[PDB]
């Protein structure tokens, strides 16, 4: 987060830190469904927003329907809509790695669907994804205040849970079948307690 | 007669009595719309 600048924009990155607060993992709605009575028919509709895509759209802001085109009542089926999980997480530079004495940095990142929950605050953790930037930073009307930027944050799509010292991630190794023959056949010696225990320091 | 009209009849009800010279082709004009907002696709009607 620290090495992190304006010229790395638009482009595939992945930062390591520590996970500092998440959020609350909300449904977004995507697909509304209705009933209109006196037709027994059903409607539904569509919901985009800029976060869903990487290039740029124009913008198509639908309303929420509540009549029908001929002015009858609609019903929503709340069981027939579609949402989505989301959640918002911060990443810092880490402890062990951060000069001293010196105020941290950190970077936000955006999480949606099947990589929602895949950490908690404290962990130490890579994340890959696309350092992307939104809006427009008051270019829009006259917006005389200059202080203000671009709002940039990162789209992630690989979320990885690092391991280290004195942290509550815990080490787990991939086991082949070299390693799984070479262990069963450790096991059926006699000394085997002996070995093991003068490995140790 | 035609000629006898003046402010006094604005608005009130009248008789009178004359020759067609000039009938016109015939227009349309709406007494029901239905309408749509080309944004946010909002929909309403109007009844005249
Ligand atoms: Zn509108």
């Amino acid at each position: 987060p620290r090495t992190l600048t304006a010229q790395h924009l638009n482009k595939l990155v992945s930062v390591e830190g520590i996970v500092t607060k998440t959020s609350l993992v909300r449904p977004k709605l995507i697909r509304s469904v209705h009933y209109a009575a006196k037709t027994g028919r059903f409607h539904y509709r569509d919901y985009t927003d800029a976060t869903t895509t990487l290039t740029t759209r124009i913008p198509t802001p639908a309303i929420y329907p509540t009549e029908d085109t001929e002015g009858n009542k609609l019903t929503t089926e709340y069981g027939y809509s579609t949402f989505i999980d989301h959640q918002r997480i911060t990443v810092q530079e880490m402890p062990e790695m951060a000069p001293a004495g010196q105020l941290p940095r950190s970077i936000d990142v955006i999480l949606d669907d099947d990589l929602v929950d895949k950490t908690k605050p404290g962990d130490r953790v890579n994340v890959v994804g696309v350092f992307k930037s939104l809006g427009a930073g008051g270019m829009n009307q006259s917006n005389s205040n200059t202080l203000i930027g671009f709002k940039t944050l990162i789209l992630g799509n690989t979320v990885y849970p690092l391991h280290a010292r004195s942290t509550g991630v815990a080490a787990r190794q991939m086991l082949t079948d070299f390693d799984i023959r070479n262990i069963n056949k450790l096991s059926k010696k006699k000394d085997i307690f002996d070995i093991l225990s003068q490995s140790l320091a | 007669p035609l000629r006898d009209l003046d402010s006094e009849h604005v608005s009130k009800i009248v008789r009178l009595s004359g020759i067609i010279i000039s009938t016109s082709v015939l227009s349309s004009r709406a007494t029901y719309l239905s309408i749509m907002c080309r944004n946010c696709r909002h929909t309403t009607s109007i009844t005249i």
